[PDB]
């Protein structure tokens, strides 16, 4: 089906992800994330 | 069950309307205004010109500020067509080859700021290539800000081989102003560019042979027509009337280093597989409001056959609805039972957030 | 080993990645598919404009609809108001390098200084005028007529022994006017040219030089004359400008919106002229609304008749239809390319055979036409009894000379050159075909581009199969036929027509028969329905009891029966077939297809 | 970095990313592209159908324009009938 | 966590070649830009793309890449490199308010993979992370060898890798994912030599044949095989430059390679002693020029192909100074030298995992001619040939196993990090 009623989806941002090479140094790649769902 | 929207925005007019019908319900521009020292899209925009600043959001075919772009659409739902988008699913359509961090700036838009149900995004010269009716071919599509050339073969466009003539409708716009200007007429403000639009939209014509309408054009009192302004003075455009719509076949004369739509056109063509120019010289699709001039496909097929080989059985394809080709073809598909299984639900986008445009939208 | 890669910081990572990015696209189900896209009459915007249209009626000015039938040697213009249209030569004049009469061989063609007048006029030509003369003389004779046998001498030995007066410039009875192309115009233009009347009474030699262009030819656009398909768009834009500005008084081009247009095409229409007269009204006037309806159709609406077989006899084409319960019997249509100007050219080529005193006579030059026709129109005559060596004269006015008066002697060549309508070799018919895809192709299906989209009928094609007998693709096929004249005898045209209406029902076939209907200035010659009738009957004498052919309807000029129809089309309440502005820019010729009352 | 340890994990990671991962992503990759394809042309179909059907004469079709034809012409008899008579 | 998207890692992915340079995103079936590896030169301006490069008065056309298949002119390859990654694939910036005519660092998001050939020399490495680096703000780098890519596109571990470019020719024995490099072998015998050979093959024609491209016609009406052409020149006020007319005379030999040209695919060399008498009795191939000149083409169509095969058969260079080719750079020779390269236990595994790339490789009957000659130079094993490729489109190979592997979830802890580059400035020489 579609929609329930409207009601808002969940926002969704450019973060930062940390991420790890196998010689252990880390760096950061933008990521989009969002808010844990209930 | 209600039928989707179907958004074609584009550098000048955004056309709007709902899946199903053969036709946009709204047209207006694509212009934006805010206060020099509250805002107004389209024609309210362009009649209070004189206390506000008037921006194009959409620039080459392409989103480049999305601040602008939110107000287009919000004009485009709620005083164009007067509908709620919380009911009903939406169609857009992008530019070929237009950026990936678009496509998910426009999916966060339609979720996050409008909330509708389900949503997809579309190649403009595909739409155009279902409302000409086939499925393989290459379509010449040229508007107001860009001219593309795109190849599709079996309903699958070809990126690599996609060129792109950097000059449409408002670059001869300029040009027809300059050599107006050469002939003695005044013409440089805002209102004197939308006089001009009208003159070329109504007195140009493409020439068959070129050079032969430049050497008769010397003596002839048929080309001369005449135009009234607005202020009730009048006008007379010459062999300006074909020299305007030549700078498409030779961008030299506008003053930029490119080939013309024909020379793009073969350029295409050679760069697909061996096995598929046979299908696309046999289905040469024609899309966008700069096609509309007289005489363009009989001059795109004399302008072909010279390029092409002497085996090829050119045919060159330019319906009468041709300026809002992409719009049906938006029409088209939306109207499909299959297209319910085809967008992105809000559902998905609760989940997977803007990407999942990649993943499902092709 | 573990331990000491992990002292050394050394470690194998999934950074918390799936597998792979790489898309799993899902197959759609394409079984069971329905499709929405205009399956409502609300999604079609024609239609849905003509719902919200009827809606504001219920919830037009006939002096704001103009009424327009072009034409090869007539355009008719008038508001649907008028009682009668506006009549003037469907002729442009420009400034040019030459005259018409300067650019080619004159009319009627002859082969000057060739051996004798056997090759002078055409050995197949002379035959054939000599067969109809003794064909005339067994008829009369045979309806016992008087017959003298010296008539054609007496004719040819005093055309040969007589010479022009010169008559003094006040005792001429008519001083003529020509027109002053120096004169600057006073109808809200500046370009000087110059349209109908005023055209043909231009001098041949004024001080800027001018040439006569006339857009529509055999009944179609005249692309022979023309170098491009541009030039060609711009003179028959300019002729109907300047017949809104000069013919209607309409001066004010910006008040032009306020008016809608009727255009009378053709039943054997090309869908490119079609689409050129929607684009003029539309693009170039931004007229209201445009309707469009066919010859045989407006004719049996000016006559108020259900049920009718419409013969249709002009300057430059022939056309036969039937029509029937509101529409055109599709496959009765039938369209000969001669008409009343052969006439002409062929009684001026058969007088001029009989020393016909003026032997310099030139059809292209412009005194010479408005003679030829005065001539034609006085003389030519298919009542058989008038007939007798007459004795008769013409004044030569031209410009710069003074006035030559020829006295002449005629005896059958009144007669034969009208009969050329049942045998049509003695016309002139060698270059009718001469460019006649120079400009402008075939049309096409939109999408199909392969497949033409010209209309056709099984009566066209019987009577091309007559012409020339006639796996090869549908443009082969197309470029085939147009390659052949259509030429036939007004008497086979007629039965043949009559026999694809009624599709071998032997009661339709008696009807249709009994409902003959001749219009158009061509049938204005005397006698002309008597004539037809009686060439009908002979050639079925099982039909003779019920043919019956009839000149005009309801007391109208055969010239206006048609222009008074399409008045009736614009004023009666129940047509909604008019394709207005706003349809056209959206979807341009798209919308004919949508609001006519035949299948386009 | 130069050492057993480091060339030991180095080719181990490649190892099983070339026996392993390339393979399965391959046969996903192929599999993907055909059902992508599949998906377009047959859509394409359907598409390029709808576009030409409102040309397709139909019964239902010619029978409303016989009838539009015949209320025109009805009405053509009526004005006469009206004019003829008041005149 | 719960917080993250289908979102993971956008990676660019370049590759550049002497002919073409091809540029897009991973987990993509092909790349969205392709452009020459030639470009225009103006009046100090440089223009990128097929579609600028058009006669007018100053225009010479130059590249970036030498034919060791390496960047000959990094300061070129910044402005082609940004014009591709930057331009083309990134969002624009808008035009300003005043210049619409209405009122009267770059690649911070992806990490870019790079492709090189197996001969690439370390100073070219170093100078490809330290140009990467300072320009663009990319986040992280990876640079790898076009076989091993070539062998990932047809979906393989351990694969032998023939690779037919522009340039070069290249046999390669890829093992676990990685070049054994005792076996790399190298030739000239490749696309930019079999267009010399066509050139050379035209002038030594009974009437000679003369490539006029079709920048120069202006319209050409169709005439009978072996007439002279009725067509019409344009002109110009200026001179042509030679490397333009040399560029869009290329254009004419691609076409005649993909539509005339056929390697002799039957049994033996085609110089064996019935072959070219045979040859010479098969049915033609017709070709036109863009003159409107047109011919059958009969054994020549042939005798071009075989030189890569047998150095007996080639036609003598137009360029003096460009040396025949010698048995050692056959493929046959390149083949045999590069597997006698390899453990003699690894040879059945590898003639097994055949992989054949680069475009020259689509020669009509190019599979055939390999998969005979190999047939018969290892007798008693098992031959099969992969494409590289998702699709019957072959012409990217390196490219698509770039994009494979960009997008696999084990090879994210690989890329060079900005820090990790920071700290070390040379890291290429031990993380690859
Ligand atoms: N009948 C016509 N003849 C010639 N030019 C026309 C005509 N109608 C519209 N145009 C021009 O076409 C342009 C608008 O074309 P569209 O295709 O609607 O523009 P658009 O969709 O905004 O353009 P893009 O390509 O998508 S940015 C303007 O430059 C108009 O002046
Ligand atoms: N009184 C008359 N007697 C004889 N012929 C006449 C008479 N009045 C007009 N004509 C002829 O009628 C012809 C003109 O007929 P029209 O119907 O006006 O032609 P038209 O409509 O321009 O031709 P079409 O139908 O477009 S081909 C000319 O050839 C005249 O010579
Ligand atoms: N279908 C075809 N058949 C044969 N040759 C072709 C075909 N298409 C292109 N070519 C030739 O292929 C060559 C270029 O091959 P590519 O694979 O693009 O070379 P590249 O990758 O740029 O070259 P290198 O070797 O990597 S520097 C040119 O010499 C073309 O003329
Ligand atoms: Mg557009
Ligand atoms: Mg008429
Ligand atoms: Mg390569």
């Amino acid at each position: 089906a579609l929609d329930r009623s409207g009601k808002p989806c969940r926002k969704w941002t450019r973060g930062t992800f940390q991420m790890k090479s196998f010689t252990g140094v880390v760096w950061e790649i933008p990521r989009w994330t969002a808010p844990p769902r209930p | 069950e209600v039928a989707a929207l179907v958004i074609d925005n584009g550098s000048g007019m955004c056309k709007a309307g709902f899946a199903g019908d053969d036709a946009p319900r709204a047209v207006f521009p694509s212009i934006v205004g805010r206060p020099r020292h509250d805002s107004y899209v389209g024609d309210e925009a362009q009649s209070k010109r004189g206390i506000l600043t008037l921006r194009y959001p959409i620039e080459h075919g392409v989103v480049t500020n999305w601040d602008d772009m939110e107000k287009i659409w919000h004009h485009t739902f709620y005083n164009e067509l007067r509908v709620a988008p919380e009911e009903h699913p939406v169609l857009l359509t992008e530019a070929p080859i237009n950026p990936k961090s678009n496509r998910e700036k426009m999916t966060q838009i339609v979720f996050e700021t409008f909330n509708a149900p389900a949503f997809y995004v579309s190649i403009q010269a595909v739409l155009s290539l279902y409302a000409s009716g086939r499925t393989t071919g290459i379509v010449l599509d040229s508007g107001d800000g860009v001219t593309h050339v795109v190849p599709i073969y079996e309903g699958f466009s070809l990126p690599h081989a996609i060129a792109r003539l950097d000059m449409a409708g408002r670059d001869l716009t300029d040009y027809l102003m300059k050599i107006l200007a050469e002939r003695g007429y005044t013409f440089s403000t805002t209102a004197e560019r939308e006089i001009v639009r009208d003159i070329k939209e109504k007195l140009c014509y493409v020439a068959l042979d070129f050079e032969q309408e430049i050497q008769t054009a010397a003596q002839s009192s048929h080309l001369e027509k005449s135009y009234e302004l607005p202020d009730g003075q009048v006008i007379t455009i010459g062999n300006e009337r074909f020299r305007a719509p030549e700078a498409l076949f030779q961008p030299s004369v506008l003053g930029l280093e490119s080939g013309g739509i024909h020379v793009t056109t073969f350029n295409s063509i050679m760069k697909c597989d061996v096995d598929v120019r046979k299908d696309l010289y046999g289905n040469i699709v024609m899309s966008g409001g700069t096609t509309m001039y007289p005489g363009l496909s009989d001059r795109m097929q004399k302008e072909i056959t010279a390029l092409a080989p002497s085996s090829m059985k050119v045919k060159i394809i330019a319906p009468p609805e041709r300026k809002y080709s992409v719009w049906i073809g938006g029409s088209i598909l939306a109207s499909l039972s299959t297209f319910q299984q085809m967008w992105i639900s809000k559902q998905e986008y609760d989940e997977s957030g803007p990407s999942i445009v990649h993943r499902k939208c092709f | 080993s573990e331990r000491v890669l992990a002292r050394e910081g050394l470690e194998r990572t999934d950074n918390g990645m799936r597998q792979t990015s790489w898309p799993e696209v899902q197959p759609i189900n394409q079984k069971n598919y329905y499709t929405d896209y205009m399956k409502r009459d609300d999604q079609i915007l024609s239609l849905r404009l003509q719902n919200e249209a009827n809606r504001e009626r219920l919830v037009m000015d006939p002096s704001k609809i103009i009424v327009i039938h072009p034409g090869s040697q007539n355009l008719r213009i008038g508001f649907a108001s008028d009682a009668l249209p506006k009549t003037i030569p469907m002729v442009l004049g420009t400034q040019y390098s030459q005259t018409e009469s300067e650019m080619h061989e004159a009319l009627p063609r002859r082969q000057f200084e060739g051996r004798t007048m056997e090759q002078q006029y055409g050995e197949e030509w002379v035959k054939k005028y000599q067969k109809m003369c003794s064909d005339l003389k067994v008829t009369m004779r045979a309806n016992k007529l008087k017959v003298l046998p010296n008539s054609k001498d007496l004719v040819v030995n005093f055309n040969r022994r007589t010479e022009p007066e010169i008559i003094s410039q006040h005792n001429d009875p008519l001083q003529v006017e020509w027109t002053n192309v120096n004169k600057a115009p006073e109808d809200g233009t500046t370009q000087k040219v110059f349209i109908g009347q005023q055209a043909l009474r231009i001098a041949e030699d004024s001080s800027p030089k001018y040439k006569l262009w006339w857009p529509i030819q055999h009944g179609w656009l005249n692309e022979d004359d023309y170098p491009t398909r541009a030039h060609l768009f711009d003179d028959l834009e300019m002729l109907l400008d300047r017949a809104l500005r000069r013919e209607l008084g309409l001066t004010k081009k910006a008040d032009w919106k306020q008016y809608s247009c009727v255009i009378v095409i053709p039943d054997l229409y090309d869908k490119r002229y079609v689409e050129l007269l929607l684009h003029l009204c539309i693009e170039f006037f931004d007229l209201s609304r445009v309707a469009f309806i066919q010859e045989s159709m407006a004719a049996t609406f000016g006559a108020g008749y259900t049920q009718a077989c419409v013969v249709d006899v002009g300057a430059q084409k022939t056309s036969i239809s039937c029509v029937e319960d509101g529409l055109v019997i599709e496959d009765s249509r039938v369209n000969l390319k001669y008409g009343g100007y052969d006439v002409t050219e062929t009684f001026i080529k058969m007088m001029l055979y009989d020393n016909f005193p003026y032997q310099d006579i030139n059809l292209r030059r412009r005194h010479d036409f408005l003679l030829a026709e005065e001539l034609k129109m006085k003389y030519c005559t298919l009542s058989q009894a008038n007939i007798s060596v007459q004795a008769f004269d013409f004044h030569l006015r031209a410009p710069n000379q003074p006035t030559r008066k020829y006295q002449f002697k005629f005896y059958d060549e009144v007669i034969l050159a009208p009969m050329g309508f049942y045998d049509p070799s003695i016309f002139d018919n060698s270059t009718k075909l001469r460019g006649r895809r120079k400009l402008i192709d075939r049309s096409y299906n939109a999408y199909d581009v392969d497949m033409p989209d010209d209309p056709t009928s099984s009566a066209q094609l019987a009577i091309l199969a007559m012409v020339q007998p006639s796996q090869r693709s549908a443009k082969e096929i197309a470029a085939e036929r147009d390659a052949v004249l259509p030429i036939a005898p007004l008497d086979v045209a007629i039965l043949t027509s009559i026999q694809h209406a009624a599709k071998g029902d032997e009661k339709k076939v008696r009807e249709l028969v009994g409902s003959i209907m001749v219009v158009g200035g061509g049938a204005k010659i005397p006698h002309f329905a008597p004539f037809l009738e009686e060439k009908l009957k002979i050639r079925r004498p099982d039909l003779a009891d019920r043919i019956l052919v009839s000149r005009s309807a309801r007391e109208m000029d055969e010239q206006v029966v048609v222009w008074k129809g399409a008045s009736v089309f614009a004023k009666l309440s129940t047509n909604d077939s008019w394709v207005t502005n706003y349809e056209y820019k959206m979807l341009g010729s798209r919308c004919i297809y949508m609001k006519l009352l035949w299948h386009y | 970095f130069q050492s057993k340890g480091y060339n030991q994990i180095y080719d181990q990671i490649w190892r099983d990313l070339a026996r392993k991962d390339v393979s399965k992503v391959f046969r996903l990759a192929t599999d993907s592209y055909a059902t992508k394809a599949s998906n377009l042309k047959k859509t394409a179909i359907l598409a390029s159908k709808e576009a030409k059907r409102w040309q397709l004469r139909t019964n239902k079709g010619t029978k409303d324009l016989q009838a539009r034809a015949k209320r025109v012409m009805r009405d053509m008899m009526g004005f006469w009938k009206r004019n003829e008579r008041e005149e | 966590a719960d917080i993250y998207g289908g979102d993971e890692v956008s990676a660019l992915v370049l590759d550049p070649g002497y002919c073409n340079t091809r540029a897009g995103f991973a987990g993509e079936e092909m790349p969205k830009q392709v452009i020459p590896s030639f470009y225009g030169h103006v009046d100090g301006r440089d223009l990128f793309g097929d579609e600028v490069i058009v006669p007018r008065a100053g225009f010479e056309v130059r590249n970036y890449m030498n034919r060791d298949s390496m960047v000959e002119d990094w300061d070129a390859a910044t402005r082609v490199w940004e014009y591709l990654l930057v331009q083309r694939l990134q969002p624009p910036r808008p035009t300003p308010a005043s210049k619409n005519g209405l009122n009267v660092k770059p690649l911070t998001e992806n990490p870019l993979l790079m492709t090189e050939a197996p001969w690439n020399t370390p100073k070219a490495r170093e100078k490809a992370i330290e140009v990467v680096m300072e320009n663009w703000g990319t986040p992280a780098f990876w640079l790898s060898r076009t076989p091993v890519l070539a062998a990932f596109a047809a979906g393989k571990a351990t694969a032998l890798v023939i690779d037919v470019g522009g340039a070069n020719t290249s046999v390669t024995a890829i093992h676990d994912g990685m070049v054994l490099k005792r076996s790399i072998q190298r030739s000239p015998a490749a696309g930019v030599w079999l267009s010399g050979q066509i050139r050379s093959m035209w002038k030594s024609q009974d009437p000679p044949v003369n490539v006029v491209p079709t920048f120069m016609v202006e319209n050409k009406k169709p005439v009978e095989a072996g007439a002279p052409p009725d067509c019409r020149l344009r002109n110009f006020g200026f001179p042509i430059h030679d490397s333009f007319r040399a560029f869009e005379e290329e254009r004419v030999l691609t076409e005649f390679k993909e539509s005339v040209v056929e390697v002799w695919r039957g049994p033996g060399k085609y110089l064996n002693p019935g072959n070219e008498d045979f040859a010479k009795t098969q049915p033609g191939r017709v070709f036109e020029f863009p003159d409107g000149s047109n011919q059958m083409w009969r054994e020549q169509r042939y005798r071009v192909a075989e030189g890569m095969w047998d150095e007996t058969a080639a036609y003598p260079s137009l360029n003096p100074d460009e040396a025949a080719i010698t048995k050692a750079q056959t493929i046959p020779a390149l083949i045999k030298a590069a597997l006698d390269g390899v453990d003699v236990d690894l040879r059945p595994n590898l003639l097994g995992n055949v992989v054949v790339t680069g475009s020259t490789s689509l020669l009509n009957g190019f599979n055939d001619r390999l998969n005979h000659e190999l047939t018969n130079m290892y007798p008693g094993l098992k031959i099969k040939l992969h494409a590289a490729g998702l699709t019957s489109e072959r012409r990217f190979g390196a490219w698509i196993g770039g994009s494979i592997l960009a997008s696999l979830g084990t090879f994210h802890q690989m890329w060079i990090s900005r820090k990790e580059y920071e700290e070390n400035g040379a890291g290429i020489v031990e993380k690859r």
